[PDB]
């Protein structure tokens, strides 16, 4: 039955908790500045 | 609690929580600049947490 059902029919936190995908910003941008000064722990 | 509530979907419009004063308040501008100062540190954001 379930075979049938299974045949009939990602966030900023995620970025922070990983490092595999070299995630970054403009090296010369206010975006880089947002992070350098953010008072948010994350 | 009781944690039986959840926000779903994006905002239906845009609202900004700003400090209000009687039209043309004497503190209107000083409070704007002080608000600016506290927003420059984003004290409000930590206060959110």
């Amino acid at each position: 039955a379930n075979l049938a059902a299974f045949l009939t029919v990602e966030s900023a936190e995620d970025l922070s908790k990983q490092t595999e995908i070299a995630y970054g910003t403009l090296d010369s941008g206010s975006t880089k500045e947002f992070f350098r000064r953010s008072k948010i722990a994350v | 609690k009781p944690c039986d509530t959840m926000k779903v979907g994006g905002n239906l419009d845009s609202k900004g929580y700003g400090i209000a004063t009687p039209k043309g308040s004497s503190l209107r501008t000083p409070v704007n600049l002080a608000v600016l100062k506290l927003s420059e540190q984003g004290v409000l954001d930590k206060l959110k947490n």
